[PDB]
């Protein structure tokens, strides 16, 4: 792809997301989603192969169906109240349609199936984009209409997402599918607190994006897409594997790391309500994500796997292009828990 | 929907074990039917008759579990003259677990289902008595 | 609510189910997507015509424009799938199973 | 209940949707969607939206011509299926037909809720406006306001169209 | 009302013409007469086999160029607005981008058929 | 949710004019020192990733890291303090304007209240 | 004396298509090293036309 | 020794060092001035000094 065309497509994706965020009109939000999808499809197919075509097709079909449902919900809301402004969503049937449309755009269970397949079929850069930037617009829309959101449906989908992400991640050897399942579980954690406090949702979003950016940038630095290809990295880049292990621990949620803070705040916010059982189940289920993170850490940093002879030639060459902000993302992804009260600048 | 659960809950705890068992088996049948729908959607059976066989198997197992649970819990509540107690629900849950183990023809599944279903039913009864909310309304 | 509204909403639901159910050819699914656009256009136009909102008369035009954008996107993807496999069968799109 | 014309047109709309919803080959699915586009054009003509109905008919005619070309190129088989040549297609077709008839019967006979809320029928002529005003047409003025009021819509739409051309180029590039 | 009568009359006249054409003459159809027409011999394959489309890229662009017509047809009415300077800016903007999209596909060899 | 919509609020200000009536955080604030420590750690990780002497490779870029983190942290702390001050102001005003919902109860002494005694044995 | 470190037999249990191999997924194969599946040599079928004699 | 001379110079890249140190100094001076202005403004509003 031409660099100019690639830059234009990336800016069109970003402009669609910004249009979703800055619009007070339902039609303009729909147009932002459609522009985002239109520019997003080629980026997944930047490196051409049958798997990339499959991922692009599946992503397009899922997002197009979601756009259908979103427009239908908008039209029903217009029919029952001649309002075009993104607000309380005066009709409950339209609200259910909108909730399922946005959940299927996000990948929340039971609509989670598309995410592992699309993440595995594309490169690591497109996977980074898909799992970080493509979550902002649906979550922004969900935040704007959280007053009319139904707790029973949203909490059911969030708990389902946490359970399914934890379970599906256990079976995975490929790194992209592991990241997709962890993304699903984090999405569930984000949307569980949505009807109670959207500031906690935004905080979890920012922490998850920081950790995900760090992890994808580490996986791009060490060109590893499977468990055993990452098992070789210690023989060339031990510091990278150590940083990856600390980032994985942070992803798991163990204190005093940055990852612990979002769950800690969500649990506190839910227990400010009555809501005792559900946070308990959420933590006991996040234990599964911690387990397969630890499996990755065992394979990559805490043990030394056998290497090959040709690594001696790689020993003589440096990493050509260094991605900026990798150091910053690692630090923000690990050592930020003492700055927890600064979340008050988010509401 | 939840009208099944209202028809189950509108019956007093220690009265009319037949009606309570009917409501419980209706709930079980609905759950098994939903499970069958998802299983057929995700794992096709390669033929229509094998699919209806799987649907009937799952639905019958769930309905039997629910019926046994409701009947045993109601009978235990009324013979012991002790309603508002989670022990009746525990006994019903273990009876349902034994039913599941017999349906799957396995002693280990039967014992595990006894323990876990009894614990779950006891917790549900405790939540009914105390007022625990699975899906709390936002209040703050 | 009138009865024509029932008919339009039933048309939308039928097209959504038709899209959800997949037979073999991808082309038929794109047909169902375009039918869903058609139903949404008709519903929007009827509501917009009935209550005299003058400024929303343009949004069905924009809806059709972005419908065409989706149609072109789907056709390009179908071209590439057929080039890879020689048929537009969805059964072939199973590489990401493993 | 006055000549039932809007009712008949909407019923044919649903019938065409059932026809192409069945997925009994692209050539016949295109025919069904063309019929649906025509009857929808008529439906919105009956409400005063002549420009919108004609334009959607034109757009869908062009789209269905492109789809016919693509069906003969890449979505064809030895024996294309019609609505009676396969048990699944025929079953879906008759199921859609009977569902439409059932909801029509349970709507005309009783005012019982189907999904959103129960309706009345009574003929869609009752809900009209008695509007006696204007030497212009409201719909044409509203659509023409896309250039005076809808600058933002024009900008986003034109950008989307240019980007879509670039996108189809990149996707079908190949390599 | 009158357009319905006109359409019904035209369709009925055409249908009666077909009916006359099929029921007036003497039909004698046998298997050889109704066989598919190749010039002299029997076809090798089927007419239902895939037929490659060398202008597939122009066909997709036709969909996007067709919807640029839906945006320009209300222009005769838009010329009657009071603020003509913002209308003329928007109408020319909508055609420059249409011209630039045609130029882009032209320069990138998108208008050439597949060889 | 709770603070998203409030009267007289500029959308993207990040620091309203009424925030200047609050004491600014001291430059030796422990949170600012922690932000500077985060900048130093980022600089060290930058040195280690690029295969450079971790402690001594780039002093100018490490200084830039530290000062950038401190600079962002100062305004972050200002906004944090402003939002907490708004929370307390609103809560106090709401308590004052709704006396019947926050009534001062009668003061009882431990000689009058009867607490049940549970022996340990 | 020296600490135990994983060998080939240990490392090959993380080299399959999935963890926990089963009966259904035993015949799955891991994706290609570069995510490029071999091109399916699809037989091209041109249209054969009788041009003439009539 | 190096076969090729490692494009990152054997001397410091004085341009990058220059603007890096310059932006660090500018940021520190701006922060000091902002802090002083905030202190004076706060004392002015609250009637302290
Ligand atoms: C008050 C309510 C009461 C409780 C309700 C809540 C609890 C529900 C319990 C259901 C547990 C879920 C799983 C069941 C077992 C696994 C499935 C299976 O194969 O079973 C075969 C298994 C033995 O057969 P097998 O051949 O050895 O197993 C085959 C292989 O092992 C392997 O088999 P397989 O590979 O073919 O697996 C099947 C297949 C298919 O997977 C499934 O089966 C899906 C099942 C999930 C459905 C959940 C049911 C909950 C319904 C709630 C509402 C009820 C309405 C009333 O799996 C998959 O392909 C992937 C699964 C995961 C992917 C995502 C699926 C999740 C979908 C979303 C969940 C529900 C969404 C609801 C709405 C969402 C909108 C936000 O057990 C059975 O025989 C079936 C019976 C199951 C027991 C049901 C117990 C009912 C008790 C009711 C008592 C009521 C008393 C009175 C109350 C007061
Ligand atoms: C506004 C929002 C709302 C929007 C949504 C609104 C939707 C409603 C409007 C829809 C109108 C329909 C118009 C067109 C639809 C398009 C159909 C289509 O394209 O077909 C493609 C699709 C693909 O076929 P194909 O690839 O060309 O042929 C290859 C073979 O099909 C496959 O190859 P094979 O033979 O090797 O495979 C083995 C065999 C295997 O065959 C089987 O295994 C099926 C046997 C299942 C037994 C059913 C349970 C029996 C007992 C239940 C009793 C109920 C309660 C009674 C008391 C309890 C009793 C104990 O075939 C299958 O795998 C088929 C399984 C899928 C069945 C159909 C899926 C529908 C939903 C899932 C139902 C699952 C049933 C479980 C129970 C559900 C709860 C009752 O065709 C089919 O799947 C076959 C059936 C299609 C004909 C009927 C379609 C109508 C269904 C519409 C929705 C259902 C009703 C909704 C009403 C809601 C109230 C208003
Ligand atoms: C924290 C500190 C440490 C704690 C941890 C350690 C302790 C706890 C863990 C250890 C024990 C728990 C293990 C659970 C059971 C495991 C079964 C299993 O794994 O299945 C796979 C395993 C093999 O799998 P498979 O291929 O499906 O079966 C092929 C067989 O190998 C082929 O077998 P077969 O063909 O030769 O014959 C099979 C058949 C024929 O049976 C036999 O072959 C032999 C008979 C075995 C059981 C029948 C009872 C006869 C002896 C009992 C006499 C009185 C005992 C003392 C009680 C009064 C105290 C004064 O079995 C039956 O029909 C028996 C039905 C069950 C009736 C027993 C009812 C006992 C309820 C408890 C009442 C007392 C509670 C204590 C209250 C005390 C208050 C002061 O199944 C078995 O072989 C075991 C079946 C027999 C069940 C034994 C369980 C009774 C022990 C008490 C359990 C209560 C503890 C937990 C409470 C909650 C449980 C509901
Ligand atoms: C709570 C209180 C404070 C605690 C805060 C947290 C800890 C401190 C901050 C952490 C971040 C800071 C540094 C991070 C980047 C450094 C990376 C590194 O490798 O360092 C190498 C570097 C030595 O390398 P070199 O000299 O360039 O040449 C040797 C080659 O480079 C040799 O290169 P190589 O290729 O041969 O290296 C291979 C090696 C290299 O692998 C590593 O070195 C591991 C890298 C550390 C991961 C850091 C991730 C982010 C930090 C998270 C910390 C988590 C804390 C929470 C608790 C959970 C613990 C995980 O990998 C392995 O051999 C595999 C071993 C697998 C073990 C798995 C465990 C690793 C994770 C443990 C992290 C725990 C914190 C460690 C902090 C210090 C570590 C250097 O270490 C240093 O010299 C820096 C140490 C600190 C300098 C401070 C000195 C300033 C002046 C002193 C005076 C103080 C004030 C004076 C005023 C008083 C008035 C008079
Ligand atoms: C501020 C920083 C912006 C940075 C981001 C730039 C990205 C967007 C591009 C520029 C922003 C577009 C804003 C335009 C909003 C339209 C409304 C405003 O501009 O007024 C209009 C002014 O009209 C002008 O024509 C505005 C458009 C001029 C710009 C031409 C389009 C070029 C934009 C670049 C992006 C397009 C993509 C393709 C590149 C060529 C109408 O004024 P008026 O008619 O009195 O009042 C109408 C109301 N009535 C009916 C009551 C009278
Ligand atoms: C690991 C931590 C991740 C942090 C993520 C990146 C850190 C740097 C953030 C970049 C700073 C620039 C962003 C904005 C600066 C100027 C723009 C200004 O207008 O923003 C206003 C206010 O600024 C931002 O809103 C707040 C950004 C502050 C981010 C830091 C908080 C991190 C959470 C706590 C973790 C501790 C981090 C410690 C430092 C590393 C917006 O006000 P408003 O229009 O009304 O908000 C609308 C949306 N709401 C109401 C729903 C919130
Ligand atoms: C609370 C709900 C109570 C659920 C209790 C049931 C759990 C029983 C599990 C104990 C293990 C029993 C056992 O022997 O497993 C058999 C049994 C089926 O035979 P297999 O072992 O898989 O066959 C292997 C060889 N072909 O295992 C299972 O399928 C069940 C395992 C998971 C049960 C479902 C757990 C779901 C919990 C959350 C639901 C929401
Ligand atoms: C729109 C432009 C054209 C207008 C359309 C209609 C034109 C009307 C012209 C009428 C001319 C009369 C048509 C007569 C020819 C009909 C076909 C014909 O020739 O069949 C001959 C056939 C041979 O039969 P056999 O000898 O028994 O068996 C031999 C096979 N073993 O003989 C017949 O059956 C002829 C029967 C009389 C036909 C009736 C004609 C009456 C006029 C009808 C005009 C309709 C216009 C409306």
């Amino acid at each position: 792809m031409n660099p100019i065309i690639y830059t234009t497509l990336i800016m069109t994706v970003m402009s669609g997301t910004m249009l979703v965020m800055i619009s007070s009109h339902w039609l303009l939000i729909w147009i932002g989603f459609e522009m985002n999808l239109l520019a997003m499809i080629p980026v997944l197919m930047k490196n051409f192969n049958p798997r990339a075509t499959e991922a692009a097709t599946k992503y397009f079909l899922t997002q197009a169906t979601a756009s259908m449902m979103l427009m239908m919900a908008i039209i029903i809301n217009l029919l029952y109240s001649g309002q075009w402004t993104i607000t309380k969503m005066f009709n409950p049937v339209a609200m259910t349609m909108m909730t399922m449309a946005l959940a299927m755009k996000l990948g929340l269970s039971p609509f989670h199936f598309w995410v592992p397949e699309v993440t595995q079929g594309i490169s690591l850069q497109a996977g980074l984009l898909l799992l970080t930037w493509q979550k902002l617009a649906p979550l922004s829309v969900l935040c704007q209409i959280s007053q009319s959101i139904n707790p029973n449906l949203m909490l059911t989908m969030a708990m389902l997402s946490i359970l399914i992400g934890g379970w599906g991640g256990l079976n995975q050897t490929q790194l992209r599918k592991i990241m997709a399942y962890s993304s699903i579980a984090h999405m569930g954690w984000m949307t569980a607190v949505l009807p109670y406090n959207t500031t906690m949702t935004i905080l979890n979003l920012l922490i998850y994006i920081t950790m995900t950016l760090a992890m994808f940038m580490l996986l791009i630095h060490s060109s590893a897409t499977t468990t055993l290809s990452l098992s070789h990295t210690w023989n060339k880049m031990p510091v990278i594997t150590s940083l990856m292990m600390v980032t994985l621990l942070s992803m798991g949620g163990l204190p005093p790391l940055s990852g612990f803070m979002p769950k800690w705040m969500i649990i506190q916010e839910m227990t400010k309500n009555e809501s005792i059982i559900m946070p308990t189940l959420m933590a006991m289920t996040a234990l599964l994500n911690l387990y397969f993170y630890m499996r990755l850490a065992y394979s990559s940093s805490l043990t030394m796997f056998p290497s090959t002879n040709n690594m001696k030639m790689k020993w003589q060459f440096e990493h050509t292009k260094q991605m900026k902000l990798l150091p910053t993302m690692i630090v923000l992804s690990t050592l930020v828990l003492p700055m927890t009260p600064a979340l008050s600048s988010l509401n | 929907a939840k009208t099944l659960l209202h028809k189950y809950s509108d019956i007093p705890e220690g009265t009319e074990c037949h009606r309570k068992a009917y409501a419980s088996t209706s709930i079980g049948g609905a759950t098994g039917l939903i499970v069958s729908a998802y299983s057929i959607a995700l794992k096709p059976p390669a033929s229509f008759l094998e699919g209806v066989a799987r649907t009937g198997r799952y639905t019958f197992t769930s309905a039997a579990i629910g019926a046994i649970f409701g009947l045993t819990s109601c009978i235990s509540a009324q013979v012991r003259e002790k309603p508002d107690d989670p022990l009746n629900y525990f006994i019903g849950g273990c009876a349902g677990g034994l039913t599941l183990g017999a349906r799957t023809r396995s002693y280990g599944i039967g014992a595990a289902a006894c323990a876990y279903m009894g614990l779950t039913a006891a917790l549900v009864k405790m939540g009914q008595l105390e007022g625990w909310q699975v899906f709390a309304e936002p209040k703050v | 609510m009138p009865l024509v509204y029932m008919n339009i909403i039933m048309a939308f639901a039928i097209a959504l189910a038709g899209l959800l159910m997949y037979r073999s050819h991808l082309m038929s699914s794109l047909l169902c997507l375009e039918g869903m656009m058609l139903s949404l256009f008709i519903m929007s136009t009827l509501i917009i015509l009935n209550t005299h909102f003058t400024l929303a008369n343009m949004m069905p035009i924009i809806l059709l424009v972005f419908a065409a954008c989706e149609a072109a996107l789907g056709l390009s993807l179908l071209v590439m799938v057929s080039n890879t496999y020689g048929t537009d069968y969805v059964q072939n799109l199973n590489l990401l199973q493993c | 209940m006055t000549m039932y014309i809007a009712f008949i047109l909407s019923t044919i709309f649903v019938i065409g949707f059932v026809g192409f919803s069945s997925k009994p080959s692209p050539i016949y699915g295109g025919l069904g969607l063309i019929v649906s586009g025509g009857v929808g054009c008529g439906i919105v003509l009956n409400f005063g939206g002549s420009f919108l109905g004609l334009m959607v008919f034109l757009i869908y005619l062009g789209g269905m011509l492109v789809v016919f070309g693509y069906t003969t190129a890449m979505a064809t088989e030895m024996y294309p299926e019609v609505w009676v040549s396969n048990k699944t297609v025929f079953g879906a077709f008759v199921s859609g037909l009977m569902m439409e008839f059932c909801m029509v019967y349970y709507a005309l006979k009783e005012e019982e809720v189907e999904i959103i809320f129960k309706f009345n029928g009574l003929g869609d002529w009752v809900i009209y406006d008695t509007g006696d005003s204007g030497f212009f047409s409201e719909e044409a003025m509203g659509i023409a306001a896309l250039y005076s009021y809808g600058t933002w819509l024009v900008i986003v739409t034109g950008w989307s169209l240019l980007i879509g051309v670039v996108v189809i180029m990149e996707i079908t590039r190949g390599n | 009302m009158n357009i319905m009568l006109t359409l019904l009359t035209n369709v009925t006249l055409a249908s009666l013409l077909v009916l006359i054409a099929f029921w007036l003459p003497q039909l004698n159809a046998y298997s050889e007469k109704t066989s598919p027409y190749e010039c002299g011999f029997d076809p090798m394959g089927s007419a239902r086999l895939p037929f490659s489309m060398k202008f597939f890229l122009v066909a997709i662009t036709f969909l996007l160029f067709d919807l640029e017509i839906a945006l320009l047809l209300p222009l005769p009415w838009a010329s009657q607005t009071n603020n003509l300077k913002t209308m003329l800016t928007m109408a020319l903007f909508l055609l420059i981008l249409l011209a630039a999209s045609l130029a882009y596909e032209w320069t990138q060899k998108g208008l050439e058929w597949a060889e | 949710t709770m603070m998203s919509g409030r009267p007289g609020r500029v959308p993207l200000q990040f620091l309203p004019n009424e925030a200047r009536s609050l004491p600014p955080p001291k430059l030796t604030d422990p949170r600012l020192v922690y932000m500077g420590f985060l900048g130093y750690c980022s600089g060290l990780i930058d040195n280690a990733i690029r295969r450079r002497p971790v402690v001594s490779a780039g002093l100018h870029r490490q200084l830039l890291y530290v000062t950038s983190f401190v600079f962002f942290g100062y305004y972050l702390l200002k906004r944090q303090d402003y939002m907490y001050a708004l929370r307390d102001h609103d809560m106090f005003a709401y308590v004052k304007s709704h006396p019947e919902d926050f009534p001062e109860k009668d003061k009882k002494t431990y000689g009058e209240i009867l607490e049940e005694f549970h022996p340990v044995r | 004396a020296r600490q135990w470190q994983p060998d080939v037999e240990w490392a090959e249990q993380f080299g399959g298509a999935v963890m926990y191999p089963t009966k259904e997924t035993a015949h799955w194969k891991p994706p290609p090293w570069n995510d490029v599946d071999p091109p399916k040599d699809t037989l091209v079928s041109n249209l054969t036309l009788n041009f003439g004699p009539q | 020794k190096f076969y090729i001379r490692e494009p990152p110079h054997g001397s410091p890249d004085w341009l990058k060092v220059g603007l890096t140190l310059g932006t660090s100094v500018f940021l520190w001076i701006y922060l000091i001035k902002q802090h002083k202005e905030d202190v004076l403004e706060y004392k002015r509003r609250n009637g302290l000094e």
